[PDB]
């Protein structure tokens, strides 16, 4: 909580900073319930897990020469029946995770094993570094998804083009997104408006 | 779009905006209004 | 104890449905809210004003956006006579196969509806020619709407809320409104007319990228700073001149040509600039009349105190009227509504006779829809003016302040005023109905010669005095030796005479014996509505049947069934009764307008002139003949574009009939019925588990009158709008 | 016709008129009129910085009742009453305004 | 509930107390009329607003007035 | 301290001290905020006018008004987004300083050990003069369609003729450039 998102922003009253990743940013008051924010937090961390694994899941195949840069299932060895066993094994695993989460919270385990500290590592800083890296990968995966604007260019390949020309190869001009300028415009003026509103309403 | 950006809307615009303000918006509006009417 | 009516603890402590309904009724009566002071009242009004401005600008921005996205504006500019304007697109999952095939009009890929607002001609006249200019201007209007919303919130904050004297300052308000809002805005508009509208009408493209490099006039301000101001009117646009290109164009900007344009049938664009410029100079020079914080100007209180005739004509004159007007809000609201309602009708009467937009006279549905819309709006605003006058007399009229003045003096002979209004209304009603029934019976006995036909020798005389040489009155402006004809003979009289002598436009239509009776019907409706409203306003604070009416408020049910019965005795009830008469009067004036133009547009002007004298002729040739294509919107042989109008034509009838229910049936019958339903829900199995949070009760007496009037007015409006647009759109363009 | 002599000979005539023969009549005529205050309320203690009449001395500088802003106010007669005569270009532009009859 | 008022122009005929169907008005002694009694209204919270007292009032103008106001369960005449 | 015979200011501890015929102040909070506006507006105008003069003296076939469109490696499309972030950071941080009071740049005060005490009235006065000079540059550039040095040269070359009045009377030649 002392860091704060833009310059000096009054941190929300509900966020006392008790949570390890309280950057002080939480707009529209989506989470303010005591029992609801804990579950939302569990969602955010589970998201980061799937997304971090995802970011490095596309990074490996993309770096080397292979197929599926944009579309998966070029061949494979199991069709449709595979998908059924996928949902079955995941349903059993997920039911165990939900049962474990209800008992202690911050469910970090594989199958049915309440706490999973195999490596014996679990300090506070590692809890925090999990969150910050998950937030980063959740915001990086969208750029991997944003390959649509860049079309055939892949994640590693989009980086290569941007290296060749740093001014005519960006979202602001080389992409079809001309509204990105308006996004950064309103994202730049929004802070000042919050400070302005709160200041005026003395 | 192209040379028309200033308020030029994509093709599936009424197919996703009319199903929104005609069912989702009056439902959330009436729900919030009913909870505000009662104590 | 609930918390929804935050402004009223009395309604907040109501254990019935009456709390909900009333919670939506007194939401804007800031003068009767719990714990409200004069300063708080004025500040709340100042905020709601900004909210209204923001929603107005947002609405017009949305109109520009929809026409720029789905309207065929670029296709309409290249051919403003054949193609039809497009309002917006239609997306309905309820539509069938034939509805999608039949709703596609105007050269579109999907189903759309033609626009009757007439904004295409307005934008094409002011200068908008591309589909992008509407886009950029729509985002500009949305931006200014956002600023107004911020301004309203900004002023609702401490150290930013204006004081009471700032609101109670009329001298600087009138000075700034007459100089800046009315004059500077008009000067900026004539600047746009001379810099963009005039060159765009002559093919010269002028936009934000080249308006600083193109001079509006060849001379270039050189005559404005020199004694040669007539240089701006050297070569006007000739007759053979196209409105899109420079074929036959001119270089003049501030001309003075009477009449219209030979191709667009509208006023010369080089004349509206001159008009707005003269109006701007007049308003700016008139805005320096009152005294602000300087050593010059006038004082409104001093002028009002000095305006008192001697020999006791008005007694105290206008003494105390300044404090009476400035201290009250309903007086200012009634005056503003009266002025706005009068100028709205003025706008309606001048737009059809003198069309100001290019290719507007060709569009027959646009003119009818615009005239009907402006006249109905004017009628509702005119009823509101008298309603607020009655509210003023009840809420803020203290008799001890203005003793013996004109306001207290007109109240002394309210019986004389009301009685003379009653006599005028009875005279017009008896005679107009008698002449119509006499002509009807005589026409029904197979003898049309016997019917009485009065030629309006007064309005025909006015038309002959203004230029029309059809009647034969050798008077001024129609002669050749009158001083008024020689005056202006070289200024605007040739164009004005050429436009008034043509029998194809709408400028001073040829009247006859059929317009005499209709004009008398219009006079009857006006005097009757004025009688109801004036009687409800003067007898608002007391009567001989109820002298303490002022102690009961403005909208009460009655004062029991005693003393004969006092049903509908409040001034609210009087206004309620006057709404019906206002609707009838506006219906009569619009029926007259639509039939005269409906017979003029089809070259059968002799149909209305000989079939408008009897009411059976009205019902046959107007309501029955022009409704052949409207009801044929959907039959067992399919449907067409008019089917939507046919559907809403019946939808209006259903709303009207539902209003008759709330008007005829009264609350007690319904109260007993609701009680029986309560017993039913309480003693029923498997449904007694649920229960109402608020006790169900019948609507109140005042609420029942309001809902019935709303249903009556909505049906009356929807049915006529459907018939007008369908009957005009169905057989014309 | 000449703009220099029609708006110049105008200003001085409107100024000398307002300073020599219409000044005591204007001052005697403006005495019955009151200022902007709503019958004199408290201003300085209520923050009414806009209604209060502008100071800037506002005292006698000339003789027989002077005018600081009246010299710029009454001077508008120069353009209100004679820029019309100065711009009388219709006397040589063919558009006759004599109004025969 | 509704606000009932009794003015001094009362003659003490005791007709409003007889016309009231909810026992709202009463007759207290007075020293300003021939009957030496004036009406009063102690049970104002039980006023329903049927205005029968105003019809029973014989003096001109009425000595008793029923000014309607806020509604409660008792003043709305609800039996449920 | 004063200028002429009318009574002085309502508050007199600020650098500039004169009269105002409209009196837009009379609110200590609005006075403090408004005095900051004067210093920051003058800061931008001082830099702007000295920049226009420099661009005019050095040159690169483009006037400050026509300087909007003149090539560049990075296009105006990406120019705005980068400009907003930089300006948004700097300006929002600067507003942070005002809450704790004082004028700050990168951080609070930003005084690189230079004269400050009595050296202030000159800073406000120089800023005010640059503000009125910039509005003159703009209307001068709009009316004459030239740069302030060329306009000074045109007035230096001929004084009685080729004056401001000349620029109002002739527009068909000034635009054409004849
Ligand atoms: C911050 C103050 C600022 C001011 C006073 C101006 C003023 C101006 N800019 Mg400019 N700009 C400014 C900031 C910026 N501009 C631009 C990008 C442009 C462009 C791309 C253009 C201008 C142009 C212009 C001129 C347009 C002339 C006209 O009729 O306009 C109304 C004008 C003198 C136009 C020009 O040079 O026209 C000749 C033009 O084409 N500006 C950017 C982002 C790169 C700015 C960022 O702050
Ligand atoms: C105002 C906005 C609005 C909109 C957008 C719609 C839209 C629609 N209406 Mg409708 N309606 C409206 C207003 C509106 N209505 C009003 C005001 C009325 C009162 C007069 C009606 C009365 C009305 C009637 C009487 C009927 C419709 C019907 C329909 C549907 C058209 C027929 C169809 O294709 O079936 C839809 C076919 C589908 C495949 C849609 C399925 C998707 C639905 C909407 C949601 C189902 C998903 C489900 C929740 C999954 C759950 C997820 C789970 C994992 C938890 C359509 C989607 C018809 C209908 O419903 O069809 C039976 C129909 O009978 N409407
Ligand atoms: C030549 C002598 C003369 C004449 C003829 C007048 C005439 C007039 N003076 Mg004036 N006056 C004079 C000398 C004169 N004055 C002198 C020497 C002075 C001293 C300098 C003044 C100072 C003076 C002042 C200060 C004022 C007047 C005013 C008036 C006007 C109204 C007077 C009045 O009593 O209202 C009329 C009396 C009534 C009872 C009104 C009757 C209302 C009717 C009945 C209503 C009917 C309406 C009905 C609906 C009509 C139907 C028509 C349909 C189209 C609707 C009036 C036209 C007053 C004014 O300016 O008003 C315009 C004003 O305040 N005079
Ligand atoms: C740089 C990324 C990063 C960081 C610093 C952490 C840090 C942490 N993780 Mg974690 N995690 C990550 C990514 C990361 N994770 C990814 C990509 C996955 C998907 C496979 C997971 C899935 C995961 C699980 C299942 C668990 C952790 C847990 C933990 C905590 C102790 C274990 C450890 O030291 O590791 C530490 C609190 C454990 C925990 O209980 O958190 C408190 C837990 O068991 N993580
Ligand atoms: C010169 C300075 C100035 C200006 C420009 C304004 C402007 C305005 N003031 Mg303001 N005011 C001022 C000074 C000024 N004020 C001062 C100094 C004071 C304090 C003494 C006030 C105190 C004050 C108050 C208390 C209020 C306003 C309000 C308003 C708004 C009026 C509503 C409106 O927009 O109608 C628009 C009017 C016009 C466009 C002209 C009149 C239109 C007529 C009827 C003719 C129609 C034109 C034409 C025929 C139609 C063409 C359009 C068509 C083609 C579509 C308006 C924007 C009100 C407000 O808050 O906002 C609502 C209000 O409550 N003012
Ligand atoms: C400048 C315009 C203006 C303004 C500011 C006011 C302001 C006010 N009016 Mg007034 N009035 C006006 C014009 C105006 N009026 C006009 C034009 C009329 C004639 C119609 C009236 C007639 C009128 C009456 C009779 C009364 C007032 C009253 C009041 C006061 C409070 C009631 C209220 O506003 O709450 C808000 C009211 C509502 C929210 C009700 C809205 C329901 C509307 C009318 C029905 C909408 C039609 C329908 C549903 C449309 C949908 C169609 C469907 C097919 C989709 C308030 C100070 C009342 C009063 O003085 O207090 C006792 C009073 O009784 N007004
Ligand atoms: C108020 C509206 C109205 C008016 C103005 C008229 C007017 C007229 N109607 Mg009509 N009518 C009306 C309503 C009206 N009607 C209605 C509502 C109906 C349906 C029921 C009819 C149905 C109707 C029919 C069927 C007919 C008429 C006819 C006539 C004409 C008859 C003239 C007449 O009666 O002979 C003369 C009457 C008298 C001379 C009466 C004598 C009275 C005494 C004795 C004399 C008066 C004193 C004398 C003048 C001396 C005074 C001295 C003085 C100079 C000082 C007349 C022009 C007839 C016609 O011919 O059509 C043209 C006819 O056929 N009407
Ligand atoms: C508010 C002050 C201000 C502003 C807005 C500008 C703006 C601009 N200057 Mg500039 N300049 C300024 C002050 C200013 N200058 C000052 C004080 C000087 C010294 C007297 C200069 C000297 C200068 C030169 C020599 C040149 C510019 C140039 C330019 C243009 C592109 C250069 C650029 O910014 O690239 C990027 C900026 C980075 C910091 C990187 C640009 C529109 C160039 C140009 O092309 O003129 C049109 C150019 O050649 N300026
Ligand atoms: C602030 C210092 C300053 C200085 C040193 C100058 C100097 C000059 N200006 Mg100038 N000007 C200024 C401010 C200044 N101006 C301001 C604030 C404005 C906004 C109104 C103008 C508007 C202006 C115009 C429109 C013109 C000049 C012109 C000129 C040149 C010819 C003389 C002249 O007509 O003056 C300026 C005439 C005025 C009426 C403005 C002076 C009034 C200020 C308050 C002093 C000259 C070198 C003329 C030119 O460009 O020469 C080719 C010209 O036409 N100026
Ligand atoms: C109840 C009341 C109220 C309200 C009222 C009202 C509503 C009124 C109105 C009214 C109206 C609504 C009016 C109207 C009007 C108008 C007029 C009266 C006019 C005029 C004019 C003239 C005289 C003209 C002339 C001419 C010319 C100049 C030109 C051409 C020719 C002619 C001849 C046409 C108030 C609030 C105040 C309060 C008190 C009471
Ligand atoms: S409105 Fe109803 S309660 Fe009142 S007197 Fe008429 S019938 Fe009786
Ligand atoms: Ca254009």
């Amino acid at each position: 909580l002392p860091a704060i998102p833009l310059a000096d922003v009054q941190s929300l009253s509900y966020l006392d900073g008790h949570l390890p990743g309280d950057m002080g940013f939480d707009p529209l008051h989506l989470g303010s319930g005591v029992l609801s924010q804990d579950w939302l937090r569990y969602a955010e961390v589970v998201h980061g897990r799937w997304a971090m694994l995802g970011v490095v899941g596309c990074l490996t195949p993309e770096a080397l020469a292979m197929r599926g840069t944009i579309p998966p299932e070029r061949g494979v060895e199991d069709n449709q029946t595979l998908l059924i066993i996928e949902i079955a094994v995941f349903s059993f695993l997920e039911s165990k995770r939900y049962e474990g989460y209800k008992k202690t919270g911050e469910g970090g385990f594989i199958n049915s094993y309440p706490f999973d500290p195999v490596g014996l590592n679990s300090p506070k800083h590692a809890v925090n570094e999990l969150q910050q890296n998950g937030r980063l990968a959740m915001l990086a995966f969208l750029g991997f998804a944003s390959t649509a604007a860049v079309n055939g260019q892949g994640p590693i390949e989009s980086l290569q083009t941007h290296i060749a020309d740093p001014a005519h190869n960006n979202v602001f001009t080389s992409s079809v997104g001309k509204e990105s300028c308006v996004f950064v415009a309103v994202l730049s003026i929004l802070p000042m408006l919050i400070e302005a509103n709160k200041a005026l309403g003395k | 779009a192209t040379e028309g950006y200033p308020f030029v809307p994509p093709d599936w615009a009424p197919a996703l905006f009319v199903p929104l303000t005609g069912l989702v918006l009056p439902a959330v509006g009436m729900a919030w209004a009913f909870t505000y009417i009662q104590k | 104890t609930k918390l929804f009516p935050k402004f009223s603890q009395g309604l907040a402590q109501d254990p019935s449905t009456r709390r909900i309904w009333y919670g939506l009724a007194t939401a804007h009566d800031f003068e009767s809210h719990d714990g409200m002071t004069e300063e708080n009242l004025y500040q709340k009004i100042f905020a709601s004003h900004f909210g209204q401005l923001a929603i107005i600008f947002l609405w017009t921005s949305g109109n520009l956006f929809h026409v720029a996205w789905q309207g065929n504006f670029e296709q309409w500019v290249t051919d403003p006579i054949h193609v039809r304007p497009i309002a917006h697109a239609i997306w309905d999952p309820h539509f069938g196969q034939p509805a999608v095939e039949a709703f596609t009009r105007g050269g579109a890929s999907g189903p759309v509806n033609i626009a009757t607002s007439g904004v295409y001609q307005w934008w094409y006249t002011i200068g908008l020619r591309s589909n992008q200019e509407l886009y950029v201007s729509s985002v500009f209007l949305a931006l200014v709407s956002a600023v107004f919303l911020f301004a309203g919130w900004l002023h609702l904050q401490p150290n930013f809320q204006p004081s009471l004297s700032w609101f109670k300052d009329a001298e600087s308000r009138l000075n700034h409104h007459l100089a800046g809002l009315f004059g500077v805005s008009s000067l900026a508009w004539t600047g746009h007319l001379v810099h963009v509208a005039i060159p765009e009408s002559r093919g010269q493209h002028v936009g934000w990228d080249n308006f600083l490099s193109v001079l509006p006039h060849p001379q270039g301000l050189t005559p404005f700073w020199s004694g040669n101001w007539a240089a701006y009117a050297q070569n006007p646009d000739t007759a053979s001149h196209a409105f899109g290109t420079a074929d036959g164009s001119g270089t003049a900007i501030l001309t003075f040509l009477g009449g219209f344009h030979p191709q667009t049938q509208s006023l010369w664009l080089s004349d509206m600039a001159h008009h707005h410029l003269a109006i701007a100079v007049l308003f700016i020079v008139a805005g320096h009349m009152y005294r602000t914080n300087f050593g010059i100007g006038h004082r409104l209180e001093a002028i009002l105190e000095a305006h008192t005739p001697p020999a006791g004509g008005l007694g105290a004159g206008h003494k105390g009227l300044f404090h009476t007007v400035n201290n009250s809000l309903h007086f200012q609201l009634g005056l503003a509504l009266a002025s706005v309602g009068t100028i709205t009708s003025l706008v309606a009467q001048h737009m059809y006779s003198l069309p100001p937009y290019a290719y507007l006279a060709v569009d027959f549905t646009t003119q009818a829809s615009l005239y009907t819309h402006h006249q109905y709006i004017a009628g509702f605003i005119m009823c509101g003016a008298f309603a607020h006058g009655a509210i003023f007399f009840i809420r803020d009229y203290d008799p001890e302040q203005n003793k013996g003045n004109v306001l207290a003096r007109v109240l002394d002979h309210k019986e004389a005023i009301i009685s003379h209004l009653s006599w005028v209304s009875l005279f017009l009603g008896f005679h107009t109905l008698g002449l119509y029934v006499h002509n009807d019976v005589v026409q029904a006995f197979g003898t049309p010669e016997k019917q009485i036909l009065i030629e309006p020798v007064f309005a025909q005389w006015i038309q002959a005095a203004q230029g029309k040489s059809l009647y034969g009155f050798d008077l001024l402006l129609a002669s050749s030796s009158s001083p008024a004809y020689s005056a202006g003979q070289s200024l605007w009289l040739p164009g004005w005479l050429e436009a008034i002598n043509n029998n194809q436009n709408s400028l001073f239509l040829t009247i006859g014996p059929g317009d005499f009776l209709v004009h008398h019907a219009i006079a009857l409706g006006l005097h009757t509505t004025t009688l109801i409203l004036v009687k409800g306003a003067l007898d608002a604070r007391g009567s001989k049947l109820m002298p303490d009416k002022k102690d009961f408020g403005y909208s009460f049910p009655c004062d029991g069934p005693g003393r004969g019965g006092t049903c509908d005795i409040s001034a609210y009830d009087a206004f309620y009764l006057a709404v019906f008469w206002m609707l009838n009067t506006i219906g009569w004036v619009t029926f007259y307008w639509h039939w005269k133009h409906l017979t003029l547009w089809q070259g059968n002007v002799s149909q209305f002139d000989e079939s408008s004298t009897y009411l059976m002729g009205w019902l046959r040739d107007y309501l029955w003949l022009n409704s052949s294509q409207l009801i044929n919107g959907y039959n067992p042989f399919g449907m067409n574009s008019l089917s939507v109008w046919a559907w809403t034509f019946l939808f209006g009838h259903l709303v009207y009939a539902t209003g008759f229910m709330f008007l005829i049936s009264w609350r007690g019958y319904w109260q007993e019925l609701i009680e029986t339903l309560v017993w039913a829900h309480e003693k029923t199995p498997l449904a007694n588990l649920v229960y109402w949070k608020d006790k169900p009760v019948a609507l109140s007496i005042v609420q029942a009158r309001l809902v019935g009037l709303a249903h009556f007015s909505v049906g009356y409006i929807f049915t006529y709008a459907a018939f007008l647009i369908a009957s005009t759109a169905g057989r014309f363009g | 016709l000449e703009p220099a002599v029609a708006i110049g000979g105008s200003t001085v005539s409107f100024l000398a008129l307002g300073r020599f023969v219409f000044l005591p009549y204007q001052r005697r005529r403006t005495e019955m009129e009151v200022g902007p205050g709503r019958l004199g309320p408290k201003t300085t203690g209520d923050t009414f910085f806009d209604r209060l009449q502008k100071p800037a001395s506002f005292v006698e500088t000339k003789s027989k009742d002077p005018s600081g802003f009246g010299g710029w106010h009454a001077a508008l007669g120069h353009v209100f009453g004679y820029f019309l005569l100065a711009c009388s270009s219709l006397q040589d532009a063919g558009q006759v305004i004599a109004h025969w009859g | 509930a509704h606000v009932v008022k009794i003015y001094d122009t009362c003659i003490g005929c005791t007709q409003c107390v007889r016309a009231c169907p909810l026992d709202v008005l009463e007759m207290v002694p007075w020293d300003g009329c021939k009957a030496a009694q004036m009406a009063s209204s102690p049970r104002t919270e039980d006023c329903v607003g049927c205005k029968r007292c105003e019809t029973a009032c014989p003096t001109d103008f009425l000595s008793v007035r029923v000014y309607l106001g806020n509604e409660s369960t008792r003043s709305l005449g609800l039996a449920y | 301290l004063p200028d002429v015979i009318p009574p002085p200011h309502l508050n007199g501890t600020l650098p500039g001290d004169s009269f105002d015929p409209l009196g837009l102040g009379l609110n200590e909070e609005r006075l403090k905020w408004s005095v900051t506006m004067g210093k920051t507006n003058c800061r931008w105008a001082m830099m702007a006018v000295t920049g226009i003069m420099g661009q005019e003296l050095l040159g690169v076939p483009v006037k400050w008004f026509e300087a909007g469109a003149a090539e560049y490696d990075l296009p105006v499309q990406a120019q705005v987004p980068i400009l907003f972030l930089v300006m948004g950071f700097l300006e929002t941080k600067r507003f942070q300083g005002f809450r704790e009071s004082g004028f700050i740049n990168s951080y609070p005060f930003d005084p690189v050990g230079l004269n400050s005490p009595k050296h202030a009235t000159k800073e406000v006065k120089n800023g005010r003069l640059a503000m009125v000079a910039f509005v003159g540059f703009a209307v001068q550039a709009l009316v004459t369609r030239t740069q302030p040095i060329e306009g000074l040269q045109k007035h230096l070359a001929d004084p009685f003729g080729k004056n401001i009045t000349y620029y109002l009377t002739h527009t068909p030649e000034v635009i054409a450039g004849t």
